[PDB]
RNA sequence: AUAUUGGCGAGAGACCGAUAGCGAACAAGUACAGUGAUGGAAAGAUGAAAAGAACUUUGAAAAGAGAGUGAAAAAGUACGUGAAAUUGUUGAAAGGGAAGGGCAUUUGAUCAGA
RNA sequence: GUCGAAUUUGGGUAUAGGGGCGAAAGACUAAUCGAACCAUCUAGUAGCUGGUUCCUGCCGAAGUUUCCCUCAGGAUAGCAG
RNA sequence: AGAACUGGCGAUGCGGGAUGAACCGAACGUAGAGUUAAGGUGCCGGAAUACACGCUCAUCAGACACCACAAAAGGUGUUAG
RNA sequence: GCCCUGAAAAUGGAUGGCGCUCAAGCGUGUUACCUAUACUCUACCGUCAGGGUUGAUAUGAUGCCCUGACGAGUAGGCAGGCGUGGAGGUCAGUGACGAAGCCUAGACCGUAAGGUCGGGUCGAACGGCCUCUAGUGCAGAUCUUGGUGGUAGUAGCAAAUAUUCAAAUGAGAACUUUGAAGACUGAAGUGGGGAAAGGUUCCACGUCAACAGCAGUUGGACGUGGGUUAGUCGAUCCUAAGA
RNA sequence: GUGAACAGCCUCUAGUUGAUAGAAUAAUGUAGAUAAGGGAAGUCGGCAAAAUAGAUCCGUAACUUCGGGAUAAGGAUUGGC
RNA sequence: AGAACUGGUACGGACAAGGGGAAUCUGACUGUCUAAUUAAAACAUAGCAUUGCGAUGGUCAGAAAGUGAUGUUGACGCAAU
RNA sequence: CUAUCUAGCGAAACCACAGCCAAGGGAACGGGCUUGGCAGAAUCAGCGGGGAAAGAAGACCCUGUUGAGCUUGACUCUAGU
RNA sequence: GCGUUGGAUUGUUCACCCACUAAUAGGGAACGUGAGCUGGGUUUAGACCGUCGUGAGACAGGUUAGUUUUACCCUACUGAU
RNA sequence: UUGGCGGAAAGGCCUUGGGUGCUUGCUGGCGAAUUGCAAUGUCAUUUUGCGUGGGGAUAAAUCAUUUGUAUACGACUUAGA
């Protein structure tokens, strides 16, 4: 429990989280922001299309010197990617949230991603060897991912 | 300190930036000065560069070492089917330049030109100009009112013409639409000519004539990102050079503490708009005219098409303009041929050229025969046929 | 009678309170490095009590959502509290080649005193 | 370059720091050599470089005299509290 | 580069000299009002496109000391002796 | 006198800029006007000085009050204060009905060091005053230790010819296994054994949190076990340089 | 097997198929190459590269310590049957 | 070793594999060194020459020794250049 | 084969704050200050003008009453003889 | 505005000569330009010679050999969204 | 409502006829107060949203696929009911 700041009704919402997931934090942040606020089924279809390279995840903050693609145009950006590992983790948490909403008795057809946040887990440390007998860090940037889907209402 | 040895700078600073042209059809940025006593006529034409061949002609140049002798010259063939007039644009002069006041279109537009207004033609409803065609409902009152405005104003008149790209061997299938200034004064009758030619074709022979010096406006062949050595013609650095030698060694002095615009840098090469002038028309050939590639000395009944077809283009089945030399742009590219902006009387112009022979051998190799009949005559009977 | 940074047994302190105090509050002269002489760390705290999360559900699983234990899970062994740098989300605001600041007031938000 | 003898090389063994060893470069002597490494003397000395942690109030300089193995320092008088 | 007297900067902000350690003015607790210094009053920019007598036309005019340069020699240019 | 010639330097640029020609230029004169932390007056703060006031209810005579003048400041000196760890006394101080700590573009007080309060979090001690004491205040020291960024999802993971198809397993297969194919080491091997060294890496089963700079169901990994059989092979014995 | 050959190249037994991959084919690179005519004019300097190359036969100068120089130089031939 | 025949005159057809000549300076040569910027003309070398010494000795070690290297040696030797 | 784009993986140097110019003055070569020119999000591949770019408390020079290697009838000694 | 060269010698700037040419003008830009190159010279350590010095060593005296590191950041520029 | 003129950015100017409201050109009748002695004492136009009625119309672009006149990636150029 104790997710990030939310403003939705806990009785109309369902939560899902994953901690210390060995997936890139920056890629997963971009993936989460790509579906923040989307309807659940639309977001899942979009993630499947991202995995199929039919649509892309726009990279807005962590995008320096990444590359350009025509698939960022629908988001009004030139820089977009297809972070498959992040997408897979996100859709796993999305299906977990959908299962929790079904167990809570929420209407799956009104579910939208009312909250999704990715922050940095503790780094997993490895070593890389460099010229002239030097050693540098080779750490991972794992993620804590949390999301809550809420029934759309008025 | 000084350069320590003088040399001219590499490249022309008047052709900057060396960027991609904004459009594949190079813009006509200047039309011939209007002579308002002449009949109304087009000042340019649209064609497609088909390819190059070579010709033989008797040089008429008194005082030259080759006077009254045979010379072999390279020529470029531009396939120029007649262009269809589909509109007229009126241009009023303003303290801020020329300004289009209104455009009057033809009632019926072919699918060739309608495709130009669509990015996705196959899945569109083809609604373009469907409400505009209703302006011609009973008497065309709105059309006549707009034409009357063009007559009452619009000191400069241009017609909208489009190519018949379906008559070319190109797969593009989407016509090229361009504005051509109407020279021949009485703006009233400029508009009258445009309206009377609405939906009608204009043949290249009504614009251009034999021996006339014309200008070719086209986007050059693109070559992508290029280094300084070929983009600008700078000296190759010695073999000993660390970090590469296809570079410019000094891209600037310490001060100004900036790379200057005049220093050669790596970047895009080609796909630039170029207006090259003074290309003499060697032939105004007609599409329906069999023996197109024949002359009064050759008499071999052959078309202008080389054996096996123009490489990467196809066969010439339409009217064509054969100009001396080469013109910017590659084969299949739209090129605008425009009348010269001045009167050339240098005895290079005003020369009347008479072709003696036109090469129709294959450009797909070391072509040996001008015609299949000549190939049969030389080779005899083969096993497969002939 | 005098000395005593060793050994053994005691009593104390206006001393230090885990980067301090012996290097070592803990399997510390340990792990580890060096051929060797030698060099030599880091590392304390759930909770009164494991009562350390039965059971259900999603997932291949890790885990999640519940349920539950507990005074508290804003104590879940990655455990007392839980700063800052740095980061995510939400909310607010501003943004023509920095940002930040001083005086003054407009506007928005917020608030004390009477 | 050299490649059948002043050849290359394993193992054993000997030579240890102002010492060894050197077909000699101050070369090599465990990534250390115009004096190895380790610990201690040792928190070595430094007129030289860097830093030197709260507020407010009042007063408020000197780069000048003489002497010094003195000239990037000090003593002395002067200025200041 | 080295001396003499004084005033300063260092140690000093403030108004002016666009800008500047030293120049000009003036030295400073926190505020209000008035008046000024040096400097300015076409606009930037607060303040007269004020008043008055003349001089200058520059195909490199000139426009406030320190200060950011100009000389000898010349000109029926023009003005006054 | 003004103007002009004399009068040539390097990025494009400087009466400060624009611009200005009976000037907005030059020389001169007269007024009006603008504004400094300067002058004048007043208020407040502090400092210094000179005084008045123990005649009581006057508990603050280092107190209260009156008067005048003054206020720049590095190095530096002095004074009055703020804050921290611990100590003696005291407030029979605060506190599990919540101490300390922390967060808080919420409030109050002080010129300030700082102090106080509200709210949230939290869980066991802590504070005011009079004094004592010091390992007592950090922005720097290429400061020490630890942690964390931008760079940046960037540089890059390109030597050693080269991989491909299907099936099985598996949640997941470019990388595991099998089969088929294509290749290489080409006997001075990428083969088969050993010496030094390592020490279980050998083998089997289970198994993938970490490691194998991609992956992984695989492994020299992880977990549990099994395995090294000598009169004849070595050591042991001999002596060598030497110890 | 070719070949003088433990050279280079291909193959047999044995072993491996292990190097992060996929898609494109810009500049500039790293490595490998070619180039008309000229032939060191480049450059400090032929650096780099090219040219020559095995074997058989012919022929081989100055100088010389008589041993060499020497594969001097310079030429011809090479397959298959 | 020779002959005939034969072919796009190719043929050490891949692989493999000297460029050569005329001279100057320098070191005779083979060899050796600055491991990690200097391979050389530097060092060494054979050859030549000088020096000391007949053991109660020459040269050189050791703090000292009833100690030691040359020396299991003896001038055709050892030691120092 | 890179570079490029993608999936996975994923550092380091450096970093007062940062990053458009011209002139001025200024510690006499400004990214900031003054006066002008100007100035429109977010970016990709290259590039080597600039950041008096980074790498190192300049190795050159000087100073220090700071050393060390080496030399010599420097001063003062000393093993040996 | 436009051009101002090809070479022999020298590391050379400079110089000189050959030659073509319309001409072979002078200069600046951190004596422009080394994260552009190169490293011939100078200017570390090796070595030789001459002179000097008793010597270690000295020599704008000559000679030979002697590692030229990093851009992925910002701007500027070139192109591209 | 009749008609004309105006294209430099016209988007406005002029004009015909009738209807209709006001008319302070002149003469009257009624009302105003207490906003308390002032407090802009709210009278304008800029966009947007929403609801109620009426009028009008019934598409494209991009991704994906494809082309190569293009290209590092974007982009460009093509084709596809
Ligand atoms: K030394
Ligand atoms: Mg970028
Ligand atoms: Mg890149
Ligand atoms: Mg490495
Ligand atoms: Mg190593
Ligand atoms: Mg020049
Ligand atoms: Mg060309
Ligand atoms: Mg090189
Ligand atoms: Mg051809
Ligand atoms: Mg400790
Ligand atoms: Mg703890
Ligand atoms: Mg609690
Ligand atoms: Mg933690
Ligand atoms: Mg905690
Ligand atoms: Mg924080
Ligand atoms: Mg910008
Ligand atoms: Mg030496
Ligand atoms: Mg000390
Ligand atoms: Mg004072
Ligand atoms: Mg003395
Ligand atoms: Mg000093
Ligand atoms: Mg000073
Ligand atoms: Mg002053
Ligand atoms: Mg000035
Ligand atoms: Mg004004
Ligand atoms: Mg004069
Ligand atoms: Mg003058
Ligand atoms: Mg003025
Ligand atoms: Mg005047
Ligand atoms: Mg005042
Ligand atoms: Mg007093
Ligand atoms: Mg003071
Ligand atoms: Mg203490
Ligand atoms: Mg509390
Ligand atoms: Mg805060
Ligand atoms: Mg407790
Ligand atoms: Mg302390
Ligand atoms: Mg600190
Ligand atoms: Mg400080
Ligand atoms: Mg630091
Ligand atoms: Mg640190
Ligand atoms: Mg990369
Ligand atoms: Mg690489
Ligand atoms: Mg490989
Ligand atoms: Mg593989
Ligand atoms: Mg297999
Ligand atoms: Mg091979
Ligand atoms: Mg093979
Ligand atoms: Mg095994
Ligand atoms: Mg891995
Ligand atoms: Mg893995
Ligand atoms: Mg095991
Ligand atoms: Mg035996
Ligand atoms: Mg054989
Ligand atoms: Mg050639
Ligand atoms: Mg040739
Ligand atoms: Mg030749
Ligand atoms: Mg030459
Ligand atoms: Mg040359
Ligand atoms: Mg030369
Ligand atoms: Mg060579
Ligand atoms: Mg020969
Ligand atoms: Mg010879
Ligand atoms: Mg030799
Ligand atoms: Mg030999
Ligand atoms: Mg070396
Ligand atoms: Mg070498
Ligand atoms: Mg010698
Ligand atoms: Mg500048
Ligand atoms: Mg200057
Ligand atoms: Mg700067
Ligand atoms: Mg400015
Ligand atoms: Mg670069
Ligand atoms: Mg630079
Ligand atoms: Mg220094
Ligand atoms: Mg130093
Ligand atoms: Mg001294
Ligand atoms: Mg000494
Ligand atoms: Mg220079
Ligand atoms: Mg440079
Ligand atoms: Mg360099
Ligand atoms: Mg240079
Ligand atoms: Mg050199
Ligand atoms: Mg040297
Ligand atoms: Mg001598
Ligand atoms: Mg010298």
């Amino acid at each position: 429990a104790r997710y990030g700041a939310t403003s939705t009704n806990p009785a109309k919402s369902a939560s899902a989280r994953g901690s210390y997931l060995r997936v890139s934090f920056k890629n997963t942040r971009e993936t989460a922001q790509a579906i923040n606020g989307w309807e659940l089924t639309k977001a899942q279809k979009y993630l499947e299309q991202v995995l199929d390279h039919q649509r892309a995840i726009p990279f807005r903050r962590f995008n320096s010197s990444i590359g350009r693609t025509a698939q960022g145009k629908e988001f009004g950006v030139t820089k977009a990617r297809w972070p498959a590992k992040s997408v897979k983790f996100v859709q796993g948490l999305l299906q977990n949230a959908a299962a929790n909403a079904e167990a809570k008795g929420l209407d799956a057809t009104k579910l939208y991603v009312s909250h999704i946040q990715v922050n940095q887990a503790p780094k997993q440390r490895r070593r890389t060897y460099r010229a002239h007998g030097r050693i540098n860090k080779y750490e991972s940037s794992p993620s804590h991912i949390e999301l809550v889907v809420t029934e759309k209402e008025e | 300190s000084h350069r320590k040895y003088e040399a001219p700078r590499h490249g022309h600073l008047g052709f900057l930036p060396r960027k991609r042209a904004a459009s594949i059809r190079a813009r006509v940025k200047a039309f011939p000065k209007d002579d308002r006593s002449k009949p109304v006529a087009l000042t340019s034409f649209l064609g497609y560069k088909a390819g190059m061949t070579t010709i033989v002609r008797d040089l008429d140049r008194p005082g030259s070492k080759f006077h009254k002798r045979e010379v072999v010259e390279a020529v470029t063939v531009v396939d120029t089917p007649p262009v269809v007039v589909v509109g007229v644009v009126g241009y009023v002069e303003t303290p801020r330049g020329l300004r289009s006041l209104t455009t009057v279109w033809a009632e019926h537009l072919s699918d060739e030109v309608k495709r130009r207004f669509y990015k996705n033609w196959y899945k569109s409803k083809k609604k373009a100009f469907t409400k505009y065609s209703a302006k011609y409902a009973q008497d065309g009152a709105g059309i006549e009112r707009e034409l009357a405005r063009i007559k009452k104003y619009a000191s400069v008149v241009r017609v909208l013409v489009h190519t018949q790209i379906r008559k070319t061997p190109l797969a593009q299938k989407k016509a090229h639409l361009a504005e051509i200034q109407l020279n021949g004064g009485s703006i009233s009758e400029k508009v009258d000519w445009a309206r009377e030619h609405f939906e009608k074709t204009v043949a290249v022979d009504s614009v251009f004539e034999q021996n006339e010096m014309i200008d070719a406006i086209a986007v050059t062949k693109g070559h992508g990102f290029e280094g300084v050595t070929h983009r600008w013609g700078t000296k190759k650095l010695p073999r000993k050079t660390h970090r590469g030698l296809r570079k410019v060694a000094c891209i600037g002095a310490w001060h100004p503490a900036h790379v200057m615009w005049s220093v050669a840098r790596a970047g895009q090469r080609g796909y630039h708009s170029r207006t090259s002038i003074n290309h003499k028309i060697y032939r105004v050939g007609k599409g329906d005219d069999e023996a197109n590639g024949a002359t009064s000395f050759d008499r071999t009944k052959k078309t202008i098409t080389p054996m096996g077809g123009f490489v990467h283009y196809g066969e010439i089945k339409n009217d064509f303009i054969m100009v001396k030399g080469c013109i910017p742009g590659n084969r299949k590219r739209i090129v605008t041929l425009r009348k010269s902006l001045y009167t050339n009387t240098s005895r290079k112009a005003l020369e009347e050229v008479s072709l003696k022979w036109i090469d129709t051998a294959s450009k797909f190799g070391k072509g040996r025969f001008q015609t299949p009949a000549e190939k049969h005559a030389f080779m005899g009977t083969l096993k497969k046929d002939l």
